[PDB]
């Protein structure tokens, strides 16, 4: 009624749905592909991979049991969804893949199967999916040689360089209990689990922490990927955003709802209540973009992300937009606040409230780690409405307003200009 | 006859003029150093277009 959280050496949180028709059950290690290491990347994503390579999964279908797995950058999953009433169908199935089994999932034949099928994955990737490769590089030169860089799928580089040997060498570091969460959503109360959990004994690698690196850091810069035989032109930029559990994180959030999302296709959009809407439209500078502020545990990125078939002028492109994001420091109407809180809302509820008992997951175990609880709707919402004008007009100050930025991108971009123009954007000529 | 204005002014033209110069140079380097540190690399692509 107001989310579980219970431990006794391992640390077991619950949430209920009377409504779901399914559950699942998983674990979160609260270390992701920000605690690998330059030549070890992909090592996770490497280890999402064997976990739901046949051999496993398989065992698994005739139990009834889906399995369910990401990686992110502060946090890695570890999740198993079926129906609710096999909920220890749930739990032995993770304790067997966990702590009884290691080298039956990690063949030489096995493993040989999978990073020769998470090398096939990060090669259709960096090579047909330009908006996320385009995506993953702004963190790579947004926070060069620092943590939040190595891209989460991990390079084709350090993936070809990788055996069995280093799956262990992240797992037996940082696939602990002092850094893991089980989780329980859909359809399961707290006490069916939290007794099926304490009904198992057993203890791997008791008292021991997963280690620590230099804390993550930002720095303006760029990337450029050119290529001029892609149909469009990609681009991402940003500046230095907020952490998850930064007093700004609702009044950052609130901003990229204001200029949000565009696509230049669906009438719908182009009716949109944003003003940088009213430029762009004009000559169709583009075919769709995007904002946000992505938030992570030591730093954060606040910018937006866009497409385009039009090469000759992304240069007005570019500017209309960072122009726009002047007026959050300047000039942003009280009345454009107002459509921002409340569409956040319509956002970050599909976001929290789906009927999908695995987004749930990741969801709780994140949270659930970094501030060691969840937040409830309601109390994001007290937050998200006390938020003034001036609440926006000091964030922007601080954060938007002449500081650095971090572009990159790929396909047709010649027209995307130099790094002294763009840059220069972030603020206006004032007497 | 000008004469010893003629150096009085010609003295502050330099000393404003000067001070402008060395001041413009250091402006420049500032303006240029994305361009000046910029850095290229090469990565040949697989033959298929």
């Amino acid at each position: 009624a107001e989310v579980t959280q219970l431990s006794n050496g391992i640390v077991v949180a619950t949430e209920h749905n009377p409504s779901a028709h399914t559950a699942s059950v998983g674990v979160v290690f609260g270390s992701g592909a920000a605690n690998e290491n330059p030549y070890n990347n992909g090592v996770s994503n490497l280890w999402k991979n064997i976990f739901l390579s046949k051999e496993n999964s398989a065992v698994a279908a005739k139990e009834g049991l889906a399995l369910s797995s990401n990686i992110s950058r502060d946090f890695q999953s570890y999740i198993v969804s079926s129906l609710p009433g096999s909920t220890d169908k749930s739990l032995d199935f993770l304790n067997q893949s966990f702590i009884q089994q290691k080298a039956n999932l990690l063949s030489s034949s096995n493993f040989e199967a999978t990073k020769k099928s998470v090398l096939k994955q990060v090669q259709d990737f960096e090579d047909n999916d330009h908006p996320n490769r385009v995506l993953e590089h702004l963190h790579s030169t947004a926070f060069q040689n620092t943590p939040l860089s190595l891209p989460t799928r991990g390079t084709l580089e350090s993936l070809e360089n990788l055996v069995v040997a280093d799956l262990e060498s992240f797992a037996n570091n940082h696939f602990l209990n002092s850094n893991a969460v089980v989780v329980g959503t859909g359809n399961i109360k707290h006490e069916d689990l939290v007794n099926s959990i304490e009904s198992k004994n057993l203890s791997l690698q008791t008292g021991t922490k997963p280690v620590l690196k230099k804390k993550a850091a930002f720095l303006g810069s760029e990337v450029r990927l050119r290529d001029d035989t892609l149909p469009k032109a990609w681009i991402s930029l940003a500046v230095e955003g907020e952490p998850v559990n930064s007093p700004n994180y609702f009044v950052a959030k609130l901003a990229a709802q204001i200029f949000g999302s565009y696509n230049a296709f669906e009438p719908a959009s182009r009716l949109q209540g944003i003003k940088l809407l009213d430029n762009i439209q004009e000559y169709q500078l583009c075919d769709n973009f995007n904002h946000f502020s992505l938030s992570y545990k030591d730093s954060g990125l606040w910018g937006f992300s866009t497409a385009t078939r039009n090469v000759t002028m992304i240069d007005d492109l570019i500017h209309f937009t960072l122009k726009q994001w002047n007026r959050l420091t300047i000039s942003v109407t009280d009345t454009e606040v107002e459509r921002a809180k409340s569409l956040l809302k319509l956002q970050l509820g599909q976001l929290y409230e789906s009927g999908n008992p695995v987004n749930d997951a990741n969801l709780l175990g994140a949270e659930v780690l970094i501030k060691g609880s969840k937040l409830s709707l309601g109390e994001a919402f007290k937050k998200i409405d006390a938020i003034t004008v001036k609440d926006v007009k000091a964030w922007a100050g601080k954060r938007l307003w002449d500081q650095d930025i971090a572009i990159a991108g790929t396909g047709q971009i010649e027209g995307l200009l130099d790094y002294m123009r763009i840059r220069s954007d972030m603020s206006m000529m004032r007497w | 006859p000008e004469h010893d204005e003629r150096k009085r002014l010609g003295l502050k033209t330099v000393i404003i003029l000067s001070s402008l110069y060395l001041l413009s140079i250091w402006v420049k380097k500032f303006k240029w150093a994305g361009i000046k540190t910029r850095k290229f690399v090469f990565n040949p692509p697989k033959p298929r277009k």
